[PDB]
């Protein structure tokens, strides 16, 4: 509740709100653009959920291929596998290149009816989806758009739980960001996946922390 | 210099020469008994062709004797 | 208090206004009656504070501007970067720096001017270049075609943003009034982020791609056989191999025992003995404390995290007993008129690019640079011409606040107002010396011309008459060259080859840098400088006081900053504005850096350059004749003009037939602004009554009645096609003697 | 797309692209029948 | 010490400062006690005195640098140019004298001190008093050249 | 390495140079200086968390100007 000051927008209201802006980037006076109090916690909390999808396999085959249940294919480090060429690259059935193209082909569609249905609210129920039809209208928030396929189970039924699980939603989004910046990080100043780096600090943290580089 | 500048600067200019003239100790005893002022416009337009033509004269005189006495043809 | 601020979409993008072309402007967007209306709308097509009134449009016009400004910039660097490696011998010159002169264009052969394309070497046909920019690729560490390619789309990348920003920031997204105002948050981000975050960054290329590429290029390698830029960033023992302190890892620069970086942070004065360059390895090590300097330098000013100076309490502060009441009352001119920041701006930049031109030649940074000739000189003139050009829009930005947005209700505080309540002896005081110095530096030249005509030369000012030595510059020369052994005891040498220690540096052949004497005929031209630089500011400062008013119009600035005359009333009013100071202070400007530039050439042929043989015979190109020479006016005729023109006017039928050619368009242009400068608007009026005479006669009468030229148009005109004509001929000139005989 | 048009129609654009156009009619004459100094007709 | 700018004598409206340059007692007394603002002494021994500095003066620069500077003449050219000098300036104020001054008039000179008051102007812008000065001017110039000469090419004490 | 001379300069003047955000001391965010160097404004607004003077900027500043200082001091012991 501390670190700064709830000054005019920080009321309580948010799921997360610590009341914690040291700059004023939500500040409601000058708002156009990209950092409007609207577009700001709908951007925390998908890079929250795409740093924890992204978070857990980074790690996922070098401590899978630790238990020997994979083939010797896991790259102990996780940019050894095509990502980033120049420091190793794993041969997959396709160019790498190509792959990028197709990958790109099937987020546009993944990604322009998000965008339509934050700028547009209640569209992308409206035109014929090919095939089936499906319903995606927005129910609600461009954040949580609820529905029968985005939510399965429906885990949460009233305001209570949802608000439970929405502000530990945003705080595991926000570990898993500072996790992936510490994969980025470490990945330099040691040469090796973050597991090995785990390891190595359990061998002996006296010769084996940060300091030693 | 008397065809591209035009009298309102030089008047300007004038007038705090005198200023500067009038406020210096031991240099005010002496006195103009004409007000300096700038040259007139047709002036400065009759002085500026006299030069012109001065010039254009003398130093094409100056090169035609030199190149051709100089050689004698 | 500081904060962002932003109103959506103030102007909606359309076409409205571009269909009708006068549209800033309510007073021409009628229509044109005359044809002088076409003029004055390119004239005031850029006055943003002339069209409104409120500072917040003012502002915002001014940013996309500059943005517009900088995506053109961009444009530029992509399209010189993409000809270096289209259209250029870039990959040959490398292989050998020293025979093959540069070129980067070519010419479509069509009807004859395929002649252009001379024989530049290594198997290439094009003109040959003078930017400089092979050089810097050298330095960069650029070592193939495709090194180039790719940062050429990268520049038209940035480009395309830039535009994109412009736009954004004017038609979605344009911050208002409130938020430009923010001078202290700005300076600091221009501090720490701009200057010194940038300095950071090119002291880490260069400690990591340019230091090891250039080293194994001075090793005599190939350049194909030395790896790639990136082969050293993913293999420290591979750059280990030629500094060894890479092996100890970024260990010393977080324990401060970082005296072990002296493998490639030196501190070690000359030229690189084989490139004739500044040595790399010293340049990371400059770049890397002046980053850390402006980063620290970057926290002075207060924003909203309580701590920090503002620029107030500092000015106030400053109140003498001699000086009114000290500074106050300045922050608020440089937070609510944008003139008095182009002003300072301007002024800064333009005496910062005439530094840049002088520390360049004397220190040169680029490899092989000091030995072509050509760039080093074209590289000075530019430059100086530039700082020249900047200076005197200075003085005409500072007129213009003078004219328009002062106001004494709030400028009672007596720094401003003192100054310009004693400027009938400020401007005496500087007429005073300005005829000194004039009389004191162009008489003694006039003495020595008849003196060596009347056949006594002995009653000259030479250097074998009477002697006019600068004793001190002599002193500082003598000075400097001896810091490397009590005033700087961890240089090894001395910053620069041109003070009077150390000695010769060849480049395989013609000489780079050497000590450069100082006698009479420095010091004359030294006095010249001064009194022709002193005339400037003489023009200028006296236009930019008396911009508001004085004895001969007392209410001039009711006129306004742009207008011809008051009548022909009180003897002659013409040129009375401060506009006509600065129309005046053009050709002095002129002058002074035509006689600078002139001043350089000579004596860098003649004292400097030159081709040494072996034993250490050293020829000058000239001779060393400017000592002697050049005490007298027909010395400049002859030995300089005559002599050193007689490469262009024989340049035809060579590749080097287009300076012959320009040679003599820019005479016909400069001798063209005499028709506009001599003249007057009546008689051309006048006569132009008697052709539309002969148009109505055959029903050809337009309906934009032809006026003839405004009376300030036609001085501009007649300024833009003097230094036109004047500064085209010079370079002419330098190039064609230059290319043929550096 | 009428102020598109009406903007084409413009003084220095028509100008610019008159001009162009001749400039490369001129420049493929020239190309292809160089050193013209007498009417062969 | 606190503000040492004033406007002139206290007056705003006229054309000039107080500074230390102009107004100071230094200043002030070494610019009342020279000759030329001297003002009841007769305008004849002011000239001489004038002419006597500016006569003894001009030897310098004309037997130092002149077109004889390398001869056994060198100092009496240089003190004959300076004796010619001073006759040509000696004809400029005369006729300065009879242009500007007529044989009627009062005094143009002022008439008051710093502090208003009612003083008598300078007998120096008079005729005859310009007359008086031009002569004395005359005699002082030409005694001084000739002394400046004689203690330099005659005598000991080089310099 | 903990117990060298050379890291004992940089604690050092660290802490002593951080004796100032708390204790009325060398200026910090909650306490301006003055052309006399009066060091009374006491008025600022940051939300910090124990009864006043220390805050979470001034902090930083602090630490940044000790460590100044101490490079300064370690690289000026070499001579
Ligand atoms: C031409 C044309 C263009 C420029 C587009 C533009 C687009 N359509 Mg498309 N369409 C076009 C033809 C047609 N679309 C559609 C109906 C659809 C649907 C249902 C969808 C698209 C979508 C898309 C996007 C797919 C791009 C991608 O991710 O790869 C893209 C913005 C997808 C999208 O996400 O757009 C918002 C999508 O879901 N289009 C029809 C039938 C009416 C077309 C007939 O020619
Ligand atoms: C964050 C980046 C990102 C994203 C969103 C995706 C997304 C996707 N990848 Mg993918 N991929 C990536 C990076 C990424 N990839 C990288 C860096 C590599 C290594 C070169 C691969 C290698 C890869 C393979 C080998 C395959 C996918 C496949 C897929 C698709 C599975 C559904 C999906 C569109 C699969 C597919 O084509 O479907 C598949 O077979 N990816
Ligand atoms: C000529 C250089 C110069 C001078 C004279 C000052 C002088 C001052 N600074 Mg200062 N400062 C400078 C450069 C300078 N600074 C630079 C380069 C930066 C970066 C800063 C950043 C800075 C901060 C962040 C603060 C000061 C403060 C102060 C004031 C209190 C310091 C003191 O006396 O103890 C004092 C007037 C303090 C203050 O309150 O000033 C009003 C303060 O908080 N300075
Ligand atoms: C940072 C640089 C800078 C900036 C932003 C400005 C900005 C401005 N200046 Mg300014 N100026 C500058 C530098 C700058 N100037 C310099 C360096 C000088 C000294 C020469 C001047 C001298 C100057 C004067 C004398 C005046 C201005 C005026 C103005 C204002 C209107 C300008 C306008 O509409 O022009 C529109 C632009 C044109 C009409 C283009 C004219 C074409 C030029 C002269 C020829 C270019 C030749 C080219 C290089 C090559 C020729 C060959 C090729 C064409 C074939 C505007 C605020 C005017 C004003 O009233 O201010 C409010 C004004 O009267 N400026
Ligand atoms: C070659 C041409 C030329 C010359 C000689 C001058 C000379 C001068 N200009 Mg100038 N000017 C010119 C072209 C020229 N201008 C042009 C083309 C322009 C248009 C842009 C201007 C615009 C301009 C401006 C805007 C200003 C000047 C100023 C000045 C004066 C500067 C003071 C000085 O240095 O005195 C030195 C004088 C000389 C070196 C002249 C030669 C004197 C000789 C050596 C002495 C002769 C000995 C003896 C007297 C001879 C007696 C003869 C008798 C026996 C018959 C000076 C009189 C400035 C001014 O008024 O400042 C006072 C000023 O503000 N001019
Ligand atoms: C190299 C310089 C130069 C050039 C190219 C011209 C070119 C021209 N001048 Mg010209 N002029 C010049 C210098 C120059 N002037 C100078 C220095 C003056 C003295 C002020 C004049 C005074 C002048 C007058 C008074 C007239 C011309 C006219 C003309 C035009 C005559 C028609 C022609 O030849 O085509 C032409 C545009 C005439 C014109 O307008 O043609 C109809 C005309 O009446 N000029
Ligand atoms: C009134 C003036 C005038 C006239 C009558 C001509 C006439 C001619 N020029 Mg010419 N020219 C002129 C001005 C003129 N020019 C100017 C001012 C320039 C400088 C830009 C040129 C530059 C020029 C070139 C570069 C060439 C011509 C050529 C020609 C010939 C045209 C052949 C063709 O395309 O069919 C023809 C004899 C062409 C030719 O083949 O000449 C025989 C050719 O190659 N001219
Ligand atoms: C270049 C100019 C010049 C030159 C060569 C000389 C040369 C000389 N001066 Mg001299 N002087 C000059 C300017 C010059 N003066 C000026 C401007 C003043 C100020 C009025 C004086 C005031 C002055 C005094 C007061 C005396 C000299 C004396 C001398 C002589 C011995 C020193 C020497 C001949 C001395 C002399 O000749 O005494 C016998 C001496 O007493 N000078
Ligand atoms: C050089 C003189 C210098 O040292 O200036 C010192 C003096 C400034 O003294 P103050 O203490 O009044 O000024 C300090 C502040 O008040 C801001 O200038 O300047 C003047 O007196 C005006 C300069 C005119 C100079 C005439 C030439
Ligand atoms: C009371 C308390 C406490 C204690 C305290 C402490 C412990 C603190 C810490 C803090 C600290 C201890 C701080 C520090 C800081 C630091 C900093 C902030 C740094 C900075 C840096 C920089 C700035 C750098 C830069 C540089 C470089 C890089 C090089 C060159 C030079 C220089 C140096 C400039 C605790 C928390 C426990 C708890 C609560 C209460
Ligand atoms: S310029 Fe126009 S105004 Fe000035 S004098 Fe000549 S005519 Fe009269």
């Amino acid at each position: 509740f501390a670190s700064k000051q709830s000054l005019s927008y920080l009321d309580g209201t948010l799921p997360g709100d610590y009341g914690f802006d040291p700059l004023g980037l939500m500040d409601p006076e000058g708002a156009g653009g990209f950092i409007d109090p609207q577009w700001l916690p709908y951007a925390e909390i998908i890079n929250g959920r795409f740093a924890m999808l992204g978070a857990a396999g980074a790690i996922a085959p070098e401590v899978l291929g630790r238990i020997g249940l994979i083939p010797q294919e896991t790259a102990i480090p996780w940019f050894q596998s095509g990502v980033i060429p120049p420091v190793g690259n794993y041969s997959y059935w396709a160019d790498p290149y190509t792959l990028f193209v197709l990958e790109m082909a099937l987020m546009g569609f993944a990604e322009h009816r998000r965008a339509q249905d934050y700028y547009k609210p209640g569209s992308m129920g409206k035109q014929y989806f090919l095939g089936l039809e499906k319903f995606l209208g927005g129910s609600g928030n461009p954040a949580y758009p609820g529905g029968p396929i985005f939510n399965f189970l429906g885990f949460g039924k009233n305001e209570k739980e949802l608000q439970e699980l929405k502000v530990k939603e945003v705080k595991n989004g926000r570990l898993a960001m500072m996790a992936v910046l510490g994969y980025f990080t470490q990945a330099i100043f040691t040469g090796v996946g973050p597991f090995q780096n785990l390891l190595d600090h359990l061998a002996d943290p006296v010769h084996n922390n940060v300091l030693t580089n | 210099m008397f065809l591209i500048s035009w009298r309102g600067y030089w008047q300007e200019l004038i007038e705090t020469l005198a200023w500067a003239h009038e406020r210096t100790p031991l240099a005010n005893l002496v006195r103009w008994k004409d007000k300096p002022v700038a040259l007139s416009i047709v002036q400065a337009r009759l002085v500026g062709l006299a030069h012109f033509s001065v010039g254009y004269i003398f130093t094409y005189a100056a090169f035609l004797i030199a190149s051709t006495s100089g050689k004698f043809g | 208090e500081v904060k962002i601020m932003v109103e959506k979409d103030p102007v909606k993008t359309s076409f409205e206004k571009w269909a009708k072309p006068g549209h800033f402007s309510r007073t021409l967007a009628k229509g044109p009656n005359t044809t002088t209306w076409i003029w004055n709308l390119h004239a005031d097509a850029h006055d943003f504070d002339s069209h409104t009134n409120d500072l917040e449009e003012i502002s915002r016009k001014v940013f996309s501007a500059h943005f517009g400004q900088l995506a053109v910039i961009f444009i530029w660097l992509s399209g010189m970067y993409f000809h270096g490696a289209r259209f250029s011998n870039y990959e040959a010159w490398l292989s050998d720096p020293t025979h093959i002169k540069p070129s980067a264009q070519v010419v479509w052969p069509i009807v004859g001017q395929k002649i252009l394309n001379g024989d530049v070497g290594g198997g290439f046909q094009g003109i040959q270049i003078t930017s400089g920019f092979f050089q810097l690729w050298r330095a960069s560490g650029i070592t193939s075609e495709l090194q180039l390619y790719t940062t050429a789309i990268g520049g038209l990348i940035f480009a395309a943003l830039m535009l994109f920003a412009g736009w954004f920031h004017y038609h979605k997204a344009a911050p208002k009034l409130a938020w430009f105002q923010n001078v202290e948050s700005m300076l600091n981000h221009h501090l720490a982020g701009l200057l010194g975050l940038g300095s950071l960054a090119w002291a880490g290329h260069q400690v990591h791609v340019s230091l090891p590429i250039n080293r194994l290029l001075d090793a005599g390698v190939d350049p194909k056989e030395i790896p790639l830029p990136h082969e050293f960033i993913l293999n420290r023992d591979l750059l280990a191999q030629l500094y060894p302190s890479f092996s100890k890892g970024l260990t010393p620069f977080f324990t401060l025992n970082w005296s072990e970086y002296s493998d490639f942070l030196t501190f070690r004065g000359g030229l690189n003995p084989v490139t004739g360059g500044l040595w790399l390895t010293d340049t990371a090590h400059h770049h890397l404390a002046i980053a850390v300097l402006f980063l620290v330098a970057g926290h002075m000013y207060r924003t909203n995290f309580g701590i920090g100076h503002s620029m107030k309490e500092i000015l106030e502060a400053h109140k003498g007993p001699f000086t009114g009441e000290g500074h106050k009352g300045l922050y608020e001119i440089l937070t609510t008129s944008w003139h008095a920041q182009l002003a300072i701006n301007l002024a800064m930049l333009g005496s910062l690019t005439i530094i840049v031109a002088h520390h360049m030649y004397a220190m040169p940074p680029y490899p092989y640079l000091a030995t072509d000739y050509a760039t080093q000189l074209s590289l000075f003139t530019h430059h100086m011409w530039i700082g020249g050009f900047l200076v005197v829009g200075a003085a005409a930005h500072a007129a213009i606040f003078m004219v328009r947005d002062y106001d004494p209700t709030t400028q009672y505080n007596n720094l401003l107002d003192r100054v310009l309540r004693h400027r009938d002896a400020i401007i005496s005081h500087l007429n005073w010396v300005c005829i000194f110095l004039g009389f004191h530096s162009f008489g003694l030249y006039i003495h020595n011309d008849t003196m060596s005509a009347l056949g006594r030369p002995q009653d000259m000012f030479s250097d074998t008459a009477i002697q006019l030595q600068p004793v001190f510059a002599q002193w500082i020369q003598n000075t400097h060259a001896l810091a490397p052994s009590l005033t700087a005891p961890n240089a090894t040498a001395s910053t620069s080859l041109t003070w009077g220690g150390g000695d010769l540096v060849a480049v395989g052949g013609k000489v780079a840098l050497l000590p450069i004497p100082l006698g009479t005929a420095d010091f004359l031209v030294h006095h010249i400088h001064a009194f022709t630089i002193h005339v400037t500011v003489l023009i200028l400062l006296k236009g930019v006081l008396f911009a508001r008013s004085s004895r001969l119009i007392p209410d001039k600035a009711n006129l306004g900053f742009r207008f011809p005359c008051d009548g022909p009333g009180r003897g002659g009013t013409c040129q009375v504005s401060a506009w006509d100071h600065v129309f005046l202070g053009l050709f002095w400007m002129y002058n002074a850096i035509s006689v600078v530039i002139f001043h350089f050439s000579w004596k860098m042929q003649s004292d400097v350059w030159g081709s040494i043989s072996d034993q250490g015979v050293v020829t000058h190109i000239t001779g060393g004749n400017f000592a002697q020479s050049s005490i007298t006016i027909n010395g400049w005729l002859r030995d300089f003009l005559w002599a050193q023109a007689s490469q262009v006017i024989q340049s035809y039928g060579s590749s080097l037939s287009a300076y012959g050619l320009l040679f003599l368009g820019a005479h016909f242009v400069w001798a063209f602004s005499l028709m506009f400068l001599f003249s007057g608007r009546g008689y051309w009026q006048e006569l132009i009554e008697s052709i539309v005479w002969a148009h109505n006669k055959l029903k050809v009468a337009p309906a934009i009645q032809p006026r003839a030229l405004s009376i300030v148009q036609g001085r501009a005109v007649g300024v833009a096609h003097y230094l036109l004509g004047g500064i085209a001929t010079t370079w002419a000139f330098f190039l064609a003697r230059i290319i043929s005989v550096g | 797309m009428q102020d598109v048009k009406t903007y084409l129609s413009t003084a220095p654009v028509l100008a610019t692209l008159w001009f162009g156009f001749l400039a490369g009619l001129l420049i493929e004459i020239n190309r292809f029948f160089p050193d013209a100094l007498v009417l062969p007709l | 010490k606190y503000q040492v700018i004033e406007p002139l004598n206290g007056d705003p409206f006229i054309g000039g400062f107080e500074t230390p340059v102009t107004s100071s007692p230094l200043i002030a007394w070494y610019l009342s006690n020279l000759p030329a603002y001297r003002t009841a002494v007769a305008p004849l021994l002011r000239g001489v005195e004038i002419g006597l500095a500016h006569g003894y003066l001009l030897v310098g620069p004309f037997v130092l640098t002149g077109p004889l500077r390398n001869s056994a003449v060198r100092g009496e050219a240089g003190s004959l140019a300076a004796a010619g000098l001073v006759t040509i300036l000696t004809m400029c104020l005369t006729i300065y004298g009879i242009a500007s001054f007529k044989e009627g008039e009062p005094s143009k000179a002022p008439s008051l001190t710093l502090t208003g008051r009612q003083k008598d102007a300078d007998k120096l812008q008079t005729a005859e008093g310009w007359a008086s000065f031009t002569g004395g001017w005359f005699f002082g110039g030409l005694s001084g050249v000739a002394w400046a000469y004689i203690l330099l090419y005659v005598l000991n004490l080089p310099y | 390495y903990i117990g060298s001379s050379t890291n004992l300069i940089m604690v050092a003047s660290t802490t002593l140079m951080l004796f100032a955000g708390r204790f009325g001391l060398a200026p910090s965010a909650n306490r301006k200086s003055t052309a006399g160097l009066k060091l009374v404004d006491r008025d600022s607004g940051l939300q910090t968390g124990d009864p006043a003077g220390f805050t979470a900027t001034d902090t930083l500043a602090c630490g940044a100007l000790g460590h100044v200082i101490g490079v300064g001091i370690v690289l000026g012991l070499k001579a």
